[PDB]
Parts: structure tokens; sequence; C-alpha cells
């Protein structure tokens, strides 16, 4: 019933409009739109609800730069965030009471651009341990650390040819020092691992690529 | 006051 | 009007049932409705229903009728949500919530959430393998455990600088795997000892593995 853009990015200090678009037919004027903010590890926190300039309710302790509005032209409710800050980085969800069920939007992930200095990633590629090889398994582990913004491209190569199967990469997440880190695993048999001269982990970050390589002992 | 979840 | 405290994480097999509790911090729930909202990983909230803590009357969402039961204890101290015939797709964080509104403000009271993991996998302690190494990175590969979570420390908590434990990866077997890394001075590699302390509480398992060149 509700449609939100899955992601949105903006600079600090910007005024951003988050849209909650209601299905064709379901008139936006006849519903009070709810808005929630959620940070990783916490429950959703109510921000505000808006029906009109007349009937609007602000969440407890929610700054005034969060405001609600409507866009009848596009059949959409609007959450306006002015003076965008790094602490506004979160998921934002809208919700309505429709056909006697609470209905939620899919969420908009809001990313703040340029919240800290640019940091190229530190990349370390580990070969399979001899212990794991004795257990008839081989895992190449590529650990990516201390990078911002939190978006990297991970590519694996066997000798000089690209790898497709067996690669699992974690979504970047924040370190204790507020930079990002990610891990990537290439799963092989010990036979595959010994059947190539080398394997490589290639990490591209903001146009700059870092390659690390390991070889069987 | 008004019930939130109704 | 009152803070809500939920029960702990649950791990279940397909076909089983889970019962989550939502106790008022203070001993008595308020009169306002207690709604139940769940959230699958990486997804948005999904309303399941609410219960009125005085009446005991329920209103179940259509998708969960015949599967969910919402009750209250007789002292109106604790609310419960029971979900039956669990499937892996019931895996989520289940929340209880209650609140009220002036005409100017609204006050929402959420529980901290309860993770319900539904899977055919079985409790299993991890296999730990060393990731052997001017700075140098070293770590431990923590393989094939279930359920979550695993915690990793280094040198019994005496080494915290440059430490990062990564999110887990779901395996074909339904088990999980993760890594923990630490970046140390390269000059230290010859003398200093590095031990990762892996603790898998759901299986009461501890593994301490020396990492060495």
């Amino acid at each position: 019933v509700l449609t939100q853009p899955s992601s949105l990015s903006a600079s600090p200090g910007a005024s951003v409009s988050l849209t909650c678009t209601l299905r064709s037919g379901i008139n936006v004027g006849a519903y009070r739109i709810y808005w929630y903010q959620q940070k990783p590890g916490s429950p959703p926190q109510f921000l505000l609800r808006y029906k009109s300039d007349s009937d609007k309710q602000q969440g407890s302790g929610v700054p005034s730069r969060f405001s609600g509005s409507r866009d009848a032209s596009a059949n959409a409710g609007i959450l306006l965030i002015s003076g965008l800050r790094s602490e506004d980085e979160a998921d934002y969800y809208c919700a309505i009471w429709h056909s006697s069920a609470w209905v939620f939007g899919g969420g908009t992930q809001l990313t703040v651009l340029g919240g800290q200095p640019k940091a190229a990633p530190s990349v370390t590629l580990f070969p399979p341990s001899s212990e794991e090889l004795q257990a008839n398994k081989a895992t190449l582990v590529c650990l990516i650390s201390d990078f911002y913004p939190g978006a990297v491209t991970v590519a694996w190569k066997a000798d000089s040819s690209p790898v497709k199967a067996g690669v699992e990469t974690t979504t970047p997440s924040k370190q204790s020092n507020n930079k990002y880190a990610a891990s990537s695993y290439l799963s092989l048999t010990p036979e595959q691992w010994k059947s190539h001269r080398s394997y490589s982990c290639q990490v591209t970050h903001e146009g700059s690529t870092v390659e690390k390589t390991v070889a069987p002992t | 006051f008004e019930d939130f979840w109704k | 009007q009152v803070q809500l405290v939920q029960s702990g994480a649950e791990v279940k097999k397909p076909g089983s049932s889970v019962k989550v509790s939502c106790k008022a911090s203070g001993g008595t729930l308020s009169s306002y409705a207690i709604s139940w909202v769940r959230q699958a990983p990486g997804q948005g909230p999904e309303w399941m229903g609410w219960i009125n803590p005085n009446s005991g009357g329920t209103n179940y969402a259509q998708k969960f009728q015949g599967r969910v039961t919402m009750t209250r204890d007789t002292s109106i101290s604790t609310a419960y949500m029971e979900l039956s015939r669990l499937r892996p797709d019931d895996t989520a964080v289940y929340y209880c919530a209650s609140g009220y509104c002036s005409r100017t403000r609204c006050y929402d009271y959420w529980g901290q959430g309860t993770l319900v993991t539904v899977s055919s996998a079985s409790t299993k302690g991890p296999s730990v393998f060393p990731l052997a190494p001017g700075t140098a990175a070293l770590g431990c590969l923590v393989k094939d455990y279930f359920p979550e979570p695993v915690t990793v420390s280094w040198n019994s908590g005496a080494l915290t600088s440059g430490v990062h434990t990564f999110p887990a990866v779901l395996q074909s077997s339904g088990l999980y795997s993760l890594s923990s890394v630490v970046t140390v001075p390269s000059s230290s590699l010859g003398t200093q000892t590095y031990i990762c302390n892996v603790n898998h509480k759901p299986s009461n398992t501890k593994v301490d593995k020396k990492v060495e060149p």
C-alpha cells in the first residue's frame, strides 16, 4: 500500500524530503501518516504524525527540524528534515491505519554524505590455515578496515581470472572508531586452492583499487 | 488522551 | 505510559511455537493497547495485532490469524505473544509497544525487542582457525556455529586497540561463520603472544586459540 525510496543520501545541513507514496486510489488526504526513526540495535522511535497543518503530533523529545507535510498531487506523505546531521543517519519508516490493519512502508535508508574525512581501506588477505586444510576445507579471508565512506567493491581472482562462485561478502558496518569495515570469504576445496599459483582480493574504494594476493605454501 | 496503537 | 521489558532471544525449529513476554517495568501495565510489531532482518516493521490489557480483547492482523495468540497475566503485569507453526521466515525481532497522544505530542513506549530465530539447524559450537600475520593484521576465523551470537576478545580482554569483530555469514548448512581481526605493531610479532577468546554461550563453549607466524 505504501512505497518509500529504499535509499536517500544528502549533505550535512541540507533540507531533505522523505516521501511515503500511497497506492493509487487510496487517497492521501484521508489518512494520518506516521513516521518512525530506527538506528541499528534499537526499536523504531516515533518521530511525528501528520494529517494537516491543523492535526499534527510531534514525538516526545524529537527536534523541530523534523516536520511533517503532505503532497496531494503525488498521493504522498512527506517527512521534512532540515539541518541534516550525521546523527540523522538511520532508517525511516512510514505507516497508516488502512483496511483495519497497520501498514508500514519498506523504509528509506538515509545516508549523510561527507560526515568524516575520506579514508582509504586497509586490506589484509589471509590464506587457509594449515589447521583448516587438515579438516579438508579452505577459506580465503579478506578483511577490509578503516574506510569511509562505507561502500567498497570486492573482486576475487584465481590467478588472473575472475572468480564467481564461493564468494560471500558482509555488508559494511561501523568500527569502534566510527570508520567502516567489511569482510569477504572465498570458499574453496583444498584441491582448488592448490590448483592455482595465487588468489587475489581486489578492493575498489572511490576509484582506487587495492589488491592483495596469497599463494599456497 | 488518545490511544496510539488503535 | 510505562516502560516495557521483553524476554530473551529464542531459537526454534520449523513447526514449533514461541511465546514472547512483555512485562511492565513497574509491575502493572497501563490501560492503553499493547501492539505487537515484528521486523525481519534488513526489512521494515510488520504489525501483528494488539491486545487491550484490561479487557484482554485482541485484534489480530489478517496474515497471522490462526497462528498468533495474545494474552495477559491475571495481575495485568505481563503481556504475551505466542506464535505457532513457525517457519524460517518467522525469523525476526518481535517488539511490543504501547503509547498515547496529546493533541500536540505522542509518547510511544517500545520494548527492547526479542529475536526469534527459526531454523532447521541445531546448536553447535564453533571451529576456530588462526589467521596468521609497520603494522600487521592477525585474527581468528570462527566457523560453523549455531545459533548466534559469538563474542570474541583478545588476550582475555587485555588487547582492545585495533580490534574488530565482523558480522556473521549464513552458510549452506544453516550454520554461521565470522572473523575477528586485530592490527598490532609489526615489531611486536616476534615476542608478543596473541590469543583470541571465542565464547559461544548458547552451547556453553569457549575456544582460546593462539595465533602465530
